[PDB]
């Protein structure tokens, strides 16, 4: 078996950052490749990329880190190869804490003479992953009819983002008039909130 | 340069047959032997199988031997994967890759493909519903964000541009997220407030197994 030392990792930028690979058998080299967002895994392995390792213990070195290294990152075998990867660690950077900026939409008249309705919130750049979010109607709390997809670390912003679309019928729609989004975060202990109240039609 | 294409991907249903096609370029074919790797929703990189300069030696992973027949083509520069009894499993993002570094170190994956979706699933191939999201008001801002939900597909990809790619920083577009076998994705734009709603802006949808080029524009609700 060959494997990493952090599953996951952070560091800010300027700051050293090192990850080891580990095998179980005994090898001249080794490999590391580097995945970014959308993209395909490069070959790697600047000047701020280099390798040290002895005998079976491998190790990759990132010195002055930037926000483009923010990647996943895998290591395979050198001699001995049965071309296997490795684990994998996630590299994450570290940052200032941003406030989300907070977005709410009205389902389209497209959607709506289809039966549907989808009210998507938009919370977009933000520090860290971590967010809360009740979506509200009539100043009620819901917690089922959501689904969420937050991104991972964007590659020059260094920020998460993420899109709650809560899916209800036409029908389900009208008994309740005022829907609203809120959202917790750590950068303010007062949640960031945008709502919209139908009936009050644009 | 040096180019890899993936081909012949898309739907499949467990317990079926798929081939695929990584179309090489820029090298001397036949002096290099290829790899294909698959990657998961999950992310996991998985070797899964190899074959030598020229079809000299092949090896498998453990996922997938018998069922995969690797093979090449060094007169039309052409490598080839079969698959066989499709799983679940098997769903990934397939990639091909040459394996060649020669000197100091050793052989490596050096250049790597665009990668070609390949889905397991006896489910019903749906094509995306392109719903624009403009907001409530037309209030100021520094600047304004807009949206496009790409509602009820399947399978995945989907490939979401703005303005004919023109458009592309202060872009998110998010992953999809999977229930009841239809997936649901939904870009995001921000724009300076100036532009919109005096200029005017477009989300382009593409939804490769439904072969349906959608391009729905976002407009107020007064």
């Amino acid at each position: 078996e060959l494997t990493q030392s952090p599953a996951i990792m952070s560091a800010p930028p300027g700051e050293k950052a090192t990850m080891t690979c580990s095998a179980s058998s005994s090898v001249s080299e080794m490999h590391w490749y580097q995945q970014k967002s959308g993209t395909s895994p490069k070959g790697l392995i600047p000047a701020r990329f280099s390798g040290s390792g002895s005998g079976t213990d491998y190790s990759l070195t990132i010195s002055s880190v930037e926000a483009e290294d923010a990647a996943t990152y895998y290591c395979q075998q050198g001699s001995e190869n049965t071309e296997t990867f490795g684990g994998g660690t996630k590299l994450d950077i570290k940052r200032a804490h941003a406030a989300p900026t907070v977005s709410i939409f009205p389902p389209s008249s497209e959607q709506l003479t289809s039966g549907g309705a989808s009210v998507v919130c938009f919370l977009n750049n933000f520090y860290p992953k971590d967010v809360n979010v009740k979506w509200k109607i009539d100043g009620s709390e819901r917690q089922n009819g959501v689904l969420n997809s937050w991104t991972d670390q964007d590659s020059k912003d260094s920020t998460y983002s993420m899109s709650s679309t809560l899916t209800l019928t036409k029908d389900e729609y009208e008994r309740h008039n005022s829907s609203t989004c809120e959202a917790t975060h750590k950068t303010s202990t007062s949640p960031i909130v945008s709502s919209f109240n139908a009936r009050e039609v644009t | 340069q040096v180019q890899l294409v993936e081909s012949g991907g898309g739907l499949v249903k467990p317990g079926g047959s798929k081939k695929l096609s990584c179309a090489a370029s820029g090298f001397t074919f036949s002096s290099y032997a290829m790899e294909w790797v698959r990657q998961t929703p999950e992310k996991r990189l998985e070797w899964v199988a190899y074959i030598s300069t020229g079809g000299g030696s092949t090896y498998y992973a453990d996922s997938v031997k018998g069922r995969f027949t690797i093979s090449r083509d060094n007169a039309k520069n052409t490598l080839y994967l079969q698959m066989t009894s499709l799983r679940s499993e098997d769903t990934a993002m397939y990639y091909c890759a040459r394996h060649n570094y020669y000197g100091g170190r050793i052989y490596s994956m050096d250049y790597w493909g665009q990668g070609t979706s390949v889905t397991t699933s006896s489910a019903k191939t749906s094509p995306p519903s392109v719903y624009p999201l403009a907001p409530v008001c037309g209030t100021t801002g520094s600047s304004v964000t807009l949206g496009c939900l790409v509602k009820g597909y399947f399978p995945e990809p989907v490939t979401v541009t703005w303005n004919s790619g023109s458009l592309s920083s202060g872009v998110h577009t998010f992953p999809a997220v999977l229930q009841s076998d239809l997936y649901d994705l939904s870009s995001s734009v921000t724009v300076s407030s100036s532009t919109w709603p005096s200029q005017s802006i477009t989300c382009n949808v593409a939804h490769p197994a439904s072969s349906t080029k959608v391009d729905k524009k976002i407009e107020p609700p007064a």
